[PDB]
């Protein structure tokens, strides 16, 4: 299912996911027009995109790819490409970084025998920081503002 | 801490090697066609004796009778133990202290505990006093022999169900067209899918729709037991738990088997 | 100008339409895994009537019999020419000799029994340069209907076989208005005859056909022949029409496109 995201700062400018990542700048035609920017296809099989929430650097996408590696694409040099990955594949439903806290990265994956669903990654492959359910599968993620 | 009682009325059928030509169309029709059956609990597992089948009521109908065919006399209902770990030491020993008879199939998701129904209520007896039995109703709880040690490797799998049909053809070929063992496990349950194959049939598969453990991890066999449908897994459940080794149980129509992880193979094989 | 007899020696059967679920197994094997079977000809029709099946002698050894399953009596030889309405099979149809054509996408098939091929021969002597394939060429010396149904004649890449399986096999095993499908896999090439509704299950890009839709009519005539393909062919070369032609089991086939269709049915009428 596409998706619109838009991004947390730059108001003139949004994401439209889709079996390839295209950003676009509110200036086809929206009402206003929008003109394409980027287009990121190295990401097959994408079912859940976030948006960085830091400011630098703008535009980075967290591309929860179907067999649960997480790839930071770019849609501060060394958070580009990260493949974050989880301990066993499966789906990667939802993510959601946390706003205190950007660089946290909150992923929700499938159901598995004895591995972690919900695991709190760190942007700082890797190993979790935190690493919350077991045996169940996290369909939505959202960390409390407060 | 919680056991759940699942809504499914599960006969466990053995079909015959030379006869699985007969039963190619329901089968078919059940791994890779959802939409046109209303079966919710497929398990085929591939043995050299012959091949298990563990479908629920629903999809039963559509398996024919044959003189190539098995069916288990009793039904099985669906146990899953959830977490709101180690069901070796807490379902299938106490059971097996009651003598009751369990048909173990543990998938890539969670591991399922099959028992029959005319044994439901030593069940409820038995695992009443660690567990808080529950029954799905209505889509809501509703609370009431020698081993052997095969050489080939072996791995746990999970695909996308929008990726099934871009695999079928060479899960055809290998299910229907093809020391040492052969032994493939297939599990098509409430939508989720666990493939148990030979590390030398993966290369067939493209590795990209192949997902788990990120690792290439390997694991083991220990089947076991002996004589068509319980000892056959509380004879290897047993005394796994009491060594306390974690395990990938299928249980089948005859034999018995549980995948241990590659390291640990030389410890199972020791402790039994 | 050249009639290649082809190496293939075709049986030609029948199945039941309750009957299909027996032999869904030959069937896939056939389909879909060239590699898992020696077959050269493999042929399939799914009429309302049966299920018509023409394999080579390699490929009906992996068919068991049943009570499902009609064979056809004697080995049908392959007739290709390297249209043909008014060539082969009209001379052939007047000398009573039963023919069986199986029209693909890349070229005309003509089926005759082995046992009428010197009345073959003698017809088409004059006519063609008839050749016989040993690797090499070696010289030899009825009630019509239309059922409303726009059928698309499609072609598939071998390698893309395999993506579109499971629809295929949906379509075919578990599945006017008289629900024609024909599939063909000769010398590795596919061709698949089916209805427009059906191509919408399937991808179009997949799907190679003509890049205008090209949607094309069907014609229907027979009630065990085992020529009544002469009833079509005969008025419609006279009528210098091209169709494709699928001979099954029972029923006879000629498929001509959507715009000459009134010009084909009022020939046919008289």
């Amino acid at each position: 299912k596409p998706d619109i995201l838009w991004a947390p700062h730059h108001v003139d400018r949004f994401v439209v996911c889709d079996s390839e990542l295209s950003l676009y700048h509110v200036e086809l035609r929206l009402s206003s027009a929008a003109t394409l920017l980027s287009i990121n296809s190295d990401t097959p099989y994408m079912k859940c995109v976030a948006w960085y929430l830091n400011y630098d650097p703008e535009c980075l996408l967290a591309v929860g790819q179907a067999n649960g590696r997480v790839v930071l694409t770019s849609l501060f040099k060394d958070l580009i490409g990260k493949e974050f990955v989880p301990k066993h594949a499966r789906q990667c439903n939802t993510l959601a970084w946390n706003p205190l806290d950007s660089n946290w990265l909150a992923a929700g994956l499938d159901k598995h025998r004895a591995d972690f669903s919900v695991l709190i990654w760190d942007i700082c492959v890797t190993k979790p920081l935190y690493e919350l359910g077991q045996n169940d599968a996290c369909l939505s993620l959202c960390w409390l503002p407060r | 801490m919680e056991l759940h009682i699942l809504e499914h009325r599960v006969r466990v059928l053995s079909v015959a090697r030379p006869g699985l030509w007969l039963y190619t169309h329901p089968l078919i029709k059940l791994l890779f066609l959802p939409r046109r059956s209303r079966c919710k609990f497929f398990s085929l597992t591939e043995t050299p004796e012959d091949y298990t089948l563990m479908v629920d009521e629903e999809g039963f109908k559509e398996l024919p009778p044959s003189e190539f065919l098995q069916v288990a006399e009793a039904t099985w209902l669906v146990l899953n133990v959830s977490s709101h770990t180690k069901i070796a030491r807490s379902v299938i020993a106490p059971l097996a202290e009651h003598h009751v008879a369990v048909l173990m199939l543990s998938t890539y998701q969670t591991d399922f505990i099959l028992v029959r129904e005319q044994d439901l209520s030593v069940v409820i007896h038995t695992l009443a006093q660690e567990f808080d039995i529950y029954r799905e109703v209505g889509g809501e709880p509703v609370p009431v022999h020698p081993i052997q040690s095969p050489q080939n490797r072996f791995c746990v799998l999970t695909l996308d169900p929008e990726t099934l049909p871009a695999i079928a053809t060479t899960l055809i070929d290998v299910l229907f067209y093809s020391s040492s063992i052969t032994f493939f496990a297939f599990s098509l349950i409430e939508g989720y899918i666990s493939i148990v194959m030979d590390a030398e049939t993966q290369k067939k598969f493209p590795s990209d729709l192949l997902l788990t453990s990120s690792s290439g991890e390997l694991w083991r066999m220990v089947r076991i037991g002996g004589q068509p449908l319980c000892g056959i897994v509380a004879q290897i459940a047993g005394p796994l738990a009491a060594a306390d080794i974690s395990a990938y149980y299928i249980s089948t129509f005859n034999f018995a088997h549980a995948l241990v992880p590659e390291d640990g193979i030389g410890s199972v094989i020791e402790v039994l």
